[PDB]
């Protein structure tokens, strides 16, 4: 019914990373696990899998990494494992969890020597439709969230793909159009989350 | 490793016209039972990639009959009967016969509509940045289609060159409209230093490009 994926995020080159899939409503063991990989703006490429507990659990891996990656299940936990070593950043890519004999959601893994960096979160104020919005400044690495009024302001949104800025650092704009006749009575805030570096913050716009 | 080659990898189709796409294998994956092991797959924006057909012409769960999978040995296709909104995405065949699981390049499909211009909005940098000892202008290009649109900066009308960034939004599921967002970055002393910050925009849904302008602290 539900997969969790975790183990992802910031890796040095020639590191080492364990991403896990956590299986909910159903029993791992009679299904098949695969792992896809797609760096950003990319196709899609086959890491590996793992056989059902019937088909004795055999591991078939891609030759691209080819002797440095270890697939596995743990029974006890209802989770499979896809543990990748001598990481290079040619590694770098959203690493999908697929269920065979559903697609998870996915864990980015970043390789690279840069250090994890929480952003600055600046609100982009306003002034019939307004615009108004949050500058979400200096961060790395990706991914950031941003959502508004807590979920409850979905229309009108369009949270931009970060940009790498030449200091290295990530920097995205999340904006929404609202009626401007709402703009002295409905409060806008912006939920800014970057996991990485833990950094949560609900930043109120106002027009002036 | 079996090859998949997918035709075309882009095409842009009005909303209740159809689209077709080919998927060519290196191998046969024709199956003793009839079917192929061959699928289909929708990525989204945002989204990880949703299956569409299985078996070759088998459609998933949930998958109305608009969409159909055809096809037998090498040579397969994708059919759209009729195309929604909803439908923007990349759409890839992937080959399920035996490992490595392989996939075609990936089809963009772009949902065509009408000539929309955007709705030009400009934001000076935040108290809060300047307090902080940096400067962001922002520049929105609101709702627009076609994607293409020309942003230019202009600081007491210095043409501004190589200290902007952009990104573009993928193609809105409902409107069918792509957004941009234009960031000119420049120190807080040369921000102090000026005052006519204005975002020119060019875009064909727009007989004349549109600027829109601020003069810091409000004069």
């Amino acid at each position: 019914v539900q997969l969790v994926e975790s183990g992802g995020g910031l890796v040095q080159p020639g590191g080492s990373l364990k991403l896990s899939c956590a299986a909910s409503g159903f029993t791992l063991s009679g299904s098949n696990v695969h792992w896809v990989r797609q760096a950003s703006g990319k196709g899609l490429e086959w890491v590996g899998r793992i056989k059902r507990n019937a088909e004795s659990d055999a591991t078939a891996y891609a030759a691209s990494m080819r002797g440095r990656l270890t697939i596995s299940r743990d029974d006890s936990k209802n989770t499979a494992f896809l543990q990748m070593n001598s990481l290079k950043s040619d590694d770098t890519a959203m690493y999908y969890c697929v269920i065979r004999g559903q697609w998870g959601q996915g864990t980015l893994v970043t390789v690279s020597s840069a250090s994890t960096k929480g952003p600055s979160v600046f609100p982009l104020a306003p002034s019939g439709t307004a615009a108004l919005g949050c500058l979400v400044k200096d961060y790395f690495p990706e991914p950031v969230t941003v959502s508004w009024n807590s979920g409850a302001l979905t229309s009108g949104v369009h949270t931009f793909p970060a940009v790498l800025q030449s200091s290295g650092l990530y920097s995205l704009s999340s904006v929404v159009t609202v009626p401007s006749s709402s703009l002295g009575t409905q409060t806008y805030i912006c939920n800014v989350n970057h996991k990485p570096s833990n950094t949560k913050v609900d930043k109120r716009v106002e027009p002036k | 490793d079996i090859v998949m080659t997918q035709s075309p990898l882009s095409l842009s189709v009005t909303p209740g016209e159809p689209a077709s796409i080919s998927c060519r294998s290196s191998q046969s994956l024709l199956r003793r039972d009839g079917h192929n092991d061959l699928e289909w797959y929708l990525q989204k924006p945002g989204q990880s990639p949703q299956p569409l057909i299985y078996l070759g012409s088998t459609r998933a769960s949930g998958v109305p009959d608009r969409f159909s999978g055809s096809g037998s040995g090498t040579d397969f296709t994708l059919k759209i009967i009729r195309v929604e909104a909803e439908d923007a995405g990349t759409y890839y065949c992937m080959q399920n016969k035996q490992t490595p699981l392989t996939f075609g390049q990936g089809t963009r499909l772009e949902i065509k509509r009408t000539v929309a211009a955007p709705s030009v909005f400009i934001f000076p940098p935040s108290d809060e940045q300047l307090k902080s000892g940096t400067a962001s202008v922002v520049c929105l290009l609101n709702n627009f289609y076609p994607r293409e649109a020309k942003v230019q900066w202009k600081v007491d009308n210095a043409l501004q060159s190589g200290n902007s960034q952009e990104s573009v939004t993928e193609q809105d599921s409902k409107d069918s409209t792509y957004s941009l967002s234009s960031t000119l970055t420049l120190s807080k002393a040369d921000y102090e230093k000026h005052k006519v910050y204005a975002c020119e925009v060019t875009h064909q849904g727009l007989s004349s490009p549109v600027t829109k302008s601020f003069n810091r602290g409000e004069c």
